[PDB]
């Protein structure tokens, strides 16, 4: 059980949400999407957090 | 310009006479070609390219001179005769086309011809960054030569003159075939097209070599070839050749449109993927470039100036892939061609070969680690269905050839003939023959009947045996 | 439709209504554009400007100034909204 | 020798479906011969009986 | 375990007649509206025969018309109101009650409303897209984004709710006496007190970042605070309307437009969903057995059973409705499906 | 089968006209009277009249409508010179609303909006022999400009769009040209519009076409090779033309063109005065001086055959 917990634990760390890199020449419907993107990383990103402190205890 | 004059039979004549008219013509225009195609770009002057662009085009300038000398040869030859291709190569049209002796240069007078040029090229060991220029197109050069090898009796009247010369004089099919398989990874598709002009070329050499009675030869050669047995499990090289042919690619990221259906443009790839001189559906730059302009045309966004770099950034992707797959199909169709070659290569030699094999044991021996490799090759999911028929003949003609070599044992007296034999290998073999009949679906007919037909002449050999049927 | 000569026609449309009351109608479905708000430049300028208003009601008036800042000197805006 | 290889393997389907013509024949043969031997066998007995 | 009866019209919407809760009898009798023709009805329906008393022969019992009535335009959604009482509405932005007169097999017009559904400013007629019934109050939503409220014995409008919603409604149900529940174009669940003097909804509620249309809502029968929604996408979502804004569960139900979501109304363990896919749901929540199965958030606890009812290629499926045993469905391939021992 | 029901129109002056909008829930009616009529179709098959006007003082020639997607709009053209168009403002407040007058020197003959591909476009025709077309620049704004001026150096009578909308064909009109002409012949001309020039210009002339020529129609093309042209004469003529073959290294030109007569017909037994294809361009319809509609259709060996015909009565013919 320790063992399948830790690997549970070691994949989920090892899985971050990628925080979105805005291209240097993005169009204004390009900057409307990344913001909606980093929004959306922001949630992933709470989510992720609050289960790998799960897995962690 | 030259070249492109070659293109046309019927000047060749005029052509031909023309050079030769003047003893120091024909001998000067002859060798000038020679020395030219002697690309010895600068070697010792503390480097070729010390300057810039400059020397970097003169190599591309030597190289597509190359290529075009080269591709005048080759086409000069299936011409005709008296060809230019006939006195470049080192053949006097005053003698005859099967009387000539072929000398290496020097020897005699005999002056540097297209023959020593090109065995002078492939034999300093290709590793070199160019390797063959036929990368975009055409020929490995070492192609062009193999072929001239082969019409020696091919074309006719070319005899063997060629194959005299490449076995006494250079001793040239042994030294360069240590080094098989060529691990051009850059085109897998150069290394297979190595490959299989190698394998046609050695194939018709041993084959008269032996219809004649040269032991040693053929000794030394299939000796060679197949004792994987480690001497002074080292796999044989002909099954390192199998090893070394992938029968399972990978598979293209699926196109993802934001602005755009993908159905549509997996369509269009479809269709304007138009077929290749070797059958494959490819737009080339032609559909894909055109198409590409037209799709962007087609798509209007007047309005909304501000979305563009985006739309730019989405037709990089499409175009990448396209590109990845006619790649790909490219791959593929030669893979198809070199497992021919290797294919009937192989069986038509050892089958129709005098049969000298002395461990006949060993000959089914082979047999055995053949079919084994084979068949888990094909049993693979990921197998391309365009090896399968290669695979099914070759079976064939194994089996039977395995089933009469099975009577041939049965039929003499010497524990030591159904020693190496093994009926549970019998049975393996029988097993995988089997799974190998179920895979094949309804399209594979003709896999299927050469299967039945190998199925049939293995139960031949049964007719422990009772044990075997139950 | 990805009609996005249709949308600034929509768009246009909402702006009369704008132009003329102090209040947008249909506050909830400009708020939720989201990607959909880069179909025209228009009705990117409408949304964008939904966005300062709510800043505004949010007490972030930093953030609401710059936005609008932001926004007239992208001309996004029609040459009235300046 | 590639077109001679390819005769071989259709020369080994010819042998194929003539073996199997072998086996059946006389197999066929063997029966008849036996059906004889048997009806021989009861003409016998017949006759012991007799 | 489906009588199939074809009738030369789409059929829209089905429903059972409601059966009194002292009764033993099995419902018997169903109603349907038909659309996209060029003259639409009403028709009533009967599936026993007013005389068969043996309980020990299979039905095979092809439904029988009892009746029909000729409906303006396209039956966009019908209700019972009670026993007698069928109400509709039109694609000509009417709400019509319609008595049903048992002893004669007729229909009648007993009340309409020819301006339920109404553009302001052209006075052009919108469709009437919901109705939902509470006898006696009956409510209705249209295309042009209003609630209205009647009651079935009063000629006027008891209330409009004007701009309500600035996109098409598609569906309405009772979440309580006072208080409804409409989905929209956008993807909004929206609650409403019919209570309130303003035109704003009480909440919102929507799946976050999507504006996928909603076509259908209905509430557990027993538990009020759950409520079932149907998608253009056909995604089955389950809410708390007391937790969140945000479905409960989001379930992959069909492979296009959801058209009708139904609890079970005695057995809400069992749900049903009808798509334009053509396939017609029954979701068991049962099968694992006061923590609502619909709620669980938990994919270990509580397998749903999912069973498709129809067989495979029927046109689209545009409504059902589950009273007892029985199940009755309508569909664009001019038939009715009738089942009486749905478990 | 065929069932027809006479409805009391109690028309002022007879009309000399009836159309349908695009959907068939909608008819316009025009008469000697002066005055237009829109008739909507209700749900139980009745039509009733929703707006009637006084349009013009002058013969109402032709009446078109416009595709759906630029709203409710209708053109109309007349003896007096003009063409005008109309938009059904509605509140049921319709009253289909004057929002131009076309001015630009005799008769306008007919009058054809453009297939809406190519924007809210109208041609004109007049008995001046020039085609005219007009494009407003804005929907929302039925302002009209004038975009081409084609000389046919025949008087103009009818006219049709090529209603193809393959980007592989440039925008084409059929063009007509009444004159008795005892001798020119060419009473069919074909005009292309070339992208190279901004111009119209002449693509084709049928010169088999000697005959006055009273009305014209394109077939939808409906993914042919070839276009389909029908043309009423002193008989009903049916035309196949290819276009001809191509070379991408260079192109400016009209691409000429191959044209058969795949049918004549003299059946009509009096000057055919109108043809018109059903919406599939499968059935003919025709009407001639001997009182009769006529209905043709190909078989599957392409073979055309008259496949009805009509009384004075209002009987369909036994």
């Amino acid at each position: 059980e320790s063992h399948e917990a830790f690997n549970e634990w070691f994949k989920h760390i090892n899985s971050p949400p990628q925080k979105p890199t805005l291209v240097g020449q993005a169009s204004f419907t390009e900057k409307v999407a990344h913001e909606h993107k980093e929004k959306k990383y922001e949630m992933d990103f709470g989510i992720w957090k609050g289960h790998l402190d799960a897995l962690t205890s | 310009i030259l070249c492109s004059i070659s293109c046309n039979s019927k000047i060749q004549e005029k052509i031909v006479g023309d050079f030769t008219q003047d003893q120091n013509v024909s001998q000067k225009l002859m060798v000038g070609f020679v020395s030219c195609l002697d690309s010895e770009e600068a070697e010792e002057l503390l480097d070729s390219e010390k300057e810039a662009e400059d020397q970097v085009k003169q190599t591309n300038i030597r190289y597509m001179t190359k290529i075009h000398i080269l591709n005048l040869l080759i086409t000069s030859l299936e011409m005709k005769a008296p060809n230019l291709a006939m006195f470049l190569l080192g053949y006097e049209l005053k003698k005859p086309v099967s009387t000539t002796n072929l000398q290496d240069s020097g020897v005699l007078g005999c002056p540097r011809t297209c023959l020593h040029s090109i065995l002078d090229i492939l034999r300093k060991g290709t590793d070199v960054r160019a390797g063959p220029v036929a990368v975009w197109d055409t020929p490995h050069l070492a192609e062009l030569c193999y072929q001239v090898i082969y019409q020696l009796c091919a074309c006719a009247d070319t005899s063997g003159p060629t194959m005299r010369y490449l076995r006494t004089s250079q001793d040239f099919l042994f030294s360069q075939l240590q080094h098989l398989p060529f691990s051009v990874e850059e085109s897998e598709i150069s290394a297979m097209n190595q490959m299989s002009w190698l394998m046609k070329t050695a194939t018709i050499e041993l084959r008269i070599t032996s219809l004649n009675r040269q032991r040693s030869h053929t000794q030394r050669l299939l000796h060679l070839l197949l004792d994987d047995m480690p001497t002074r499990k080292v796999r044989r090289k002909i099954l390192r050749i199998l090893d070394s042919i992938q029968f399972s690619n990978e598979i293209p990221e699926p196109l993802q449109l934001d602005f755009f259906d993908r159905s549509q443009i997996e369509q269009v790839i479809a269709n304007c993927e138009h077929k290749n001189r070797r059958g494959q559906t490819v737009c080339n730059v032609k559909l894909l470039h055109r198409v590409l302009v037209a799709e962007v045309n087609a798509l209007q966004g007047m309005a909304a100036i501000g979305q563009r770099p985006l739309l730019m950034e989405e037709i990089n992707t499409i175009l990448q892939y396209v590109v990845e797959r006619n790649k790909l199909l490219q791959c593929l169709h030669a893979k198809r061609h070199a497992l021919e070659s290797w294919r009937q290569l192989v069986e038509i030699i050892l089958t129709a070969c005098p049969q000298d094999l002395i461990p006949t044991e060993h000959r089914q021996l082979i047999i055995r680690d053949l079919l084994q490799d084979l068949h888990v090759k094909i049993l693979d999911d990921d197998a391309a269905q365009e090896l399968m028929p290669i695979v099914a003949g070759a079976v064939f003609t194994l089996t039977a050839h395995l089933s009469q070599s099975v009577r041939t044992e049965l039929k003499q007296p010497m524990s030591a003939g159904f020693a190496s034999i093994g009926d549970s290998s019998l049975h393996m073999i029988l097993r995988n023959l089997l799974e190998f009949i179920l895979k094949t679906g309804g399209g594979f007919q003709r896999v299927r009947a050469h299967l039945y037909g190998s199925l049939l002449y293995y139960l031949q050999i049964a007719q422990v045996f009772s044990k075997l049927q139950r | 439709a990805k009609d996005a000569a249709f949308a600034t026609l929509i768009s246009d449309r909402f702006l009369k209504e704008y132009c003329e009351r102090g209040n947008f109608t249909d506050l909830d479905l400009i708020d939720n554009l989201g990607s959909a708000m880069l179909l025209s430049d228009r009705l990117t300028f409408l949304g964008k400007y939904r966005e300062f208003h709510r800043m505004y009601s949010q007490e972030q008036f930093s953030e609401a100034a710059s936005l609008l800042l932001s926004l007239m000197t992208a001309r996004i805006a029609p040459c009235s909204f300046w | 020798f590639l077109k001679n290889e390819k005769d071989n393997a259709l020369l080994s389907a010819i042998e194929e479906s003539r073996k199997r013509t072998f086996v059946m024949a006389e197999e066929y043969h063997r029966e008849s011969m036996l059906v004889e031997w048997e009806q021989v066998k009861q003409r016998v007995l017949h006759t012991l009986l007799a | 375990k489906f009588a199939a009866k074809f009738v030369s019209h789409k059929i829209s919407r089905t429903r059972w007649r409601p059966v009194s809760a002292s009764s033993l009898q099995q419902p018997d009798v169903f109603a349907t509206g038909s659309w996209d023709n060029e003259e639409n009805k009403v028709c009533v329906w009967a599936t026993s025969d007013f005389g068969a008393t043996s309980l020990d022969e299979e039905y095979q019992g092809d439904p029988k018309q009892l009746c029909d009535i000729k409906h303006p335009g396209d039956v966009m959604d019908m209700q019972f109101l009670d026993k007698e009482r069928i109400v509709t509405g039109s694609s000509t932005g009417t709400v019509t009650i319609f008595r049903h007169h048992e002893n004669n097999q007729t229909l009648s017009v007993n009340q309409r409303w020819e301006q339920a559904h109404y553009h302001v400013g052209s006075n052009m007629r919108a469709p009437c897209t919901a109705i939902v019934c509470s006898s006696p109050e009956i409510v209705s939503v249209g295309e042009d984004g209003r609630i209205n409220c009647f009651r079935a014995e009063s000629r006027d409008v008891l209330r409009t709710i004007d701009d309500a919603d600035s996109s098409t409604m598609h569906g309405v149900t009772f979440l309580r006496t006072t208080e409804i529940l409409t989905v929209n174009s956008v993807g909004q669940l929206k609650l409403w007190d019919l209570r309130k003097q303003g035109n704003d909804p009480t909440q919102i509620f929507s799946v976050t970042g999507e504006r996928v249309p909603l076509h259908c809502v209905d509430r557990h029968p027993n538990q009020q605070h759950v409520v079932a929604t149907g998608g253009q996408d056909g995604m089955l979502c389950i809410w708390d309307v007391r937790h969140g804004k945000m479905p409960m569960s989001l379930l992959n139900a069909h492979e296009a437009e959801m058209w009708e979501v139904h609890f079970h109304p005695s057995n809400p363990d069992h749900l049903f969903t009808c798509s334009e896919d053509g396939s017609l749901w029954h979701w068991d929540a049962s099968a694992d057995s006061l923590a609502c199965a619909w709620l669980s958030t938990d994919p270990t606890k509580g397998q749903l059973e999912i069973t498709n009812l129809l067989p495979s290629s029927t046109l689209s499926v545009n409504s059902l409705d589950v009273l007892g045993q029985n199940l009755v469905c309508g569909t664009d391939a001019e038939a009715i499906y009738v089942t009486r021992r749905l478990f | 089968m065929f069932v027809a029901r006479s409805i009391a129109a109690d028309h002022k002056d007879l009309i000399h006209d009836v159309s349908f909008d695009f959907h068939g829930r909608r008819m316009a009616t025009c008469s000697s009277d002066q005055s237009v009529k829109v008739w909507d179709k209700s749900e139980n098959v009745n039509w009733h009249c929703t707006a009637s006007w006084k349009t013009h003082s002058g013969s109402v020639w032709r009446v078109t409508w416009a595709h759906p997607e630029f709203g409710q709009v209708l053109a109309s053209c007349s003896f007096d010179r003009t063409a005008a168009v109309w938009e059904e403002i509605v509140g049921g407040q319709s009253h289909w609303v004057k929002r131009t007058t076309l001015v630009d020197r005799t008769s306008v003959t007919d009058v054809k909006f453009a297939p809406k591909h190519m924007g809210l476009m109208l041609a004109t025709c007049s008995a001046d022999g020039v085609v005219r077309i007009y494009e407003a620049p804005d929907v929302m704004n039925l302002q009209w400009s004038l975009q081409h001026e084609i000389s046919c150096k025949l008087s103009c009578s009818c006219i049709s769009w090529n209603p193809s909308s393959s980007r592989a064909h440039s925008p084409m009109i059929a063009v007509g040209s009444d004159d008795s002409s005892p001798n020119i012949m060419g009473k069919v001309q074909i005009y292309e519009y070339n992208e190279n020039t901004r111009k119209y210009a002449k693509a084709e002339t049928l010169m088999s076409v000697s005959d006055p020529v009273h009305d014209i129609a394109f077939a939808p093309n409906l993914g042919r090779s070839f276009h389909i042209l029908a043309v009423a004469t002193k008989d009903v003529r049916i035309f196949t033309m290819k276009p001809l073959r191509k070379e991408l290294s260079s192109s400016g030109g009209v691409t000429k063109f191959e044209n058969h007569t795949v049918a004549q017909f003299d059946n009509h037994n009096s000057q055919v005065w109108r043809v018109s294809w059903n919406i599939t361009g499968t059935v003919l319809a025709s009407s001639g001086d001997d009182g009769t509609v006529r209905l043709w259709k190909a078989n599957y060996m392409d073979n055309w055959k008259c496949i009805g015909v009509l009384k004075g009565d209002g009987n369909p013919v036994g």
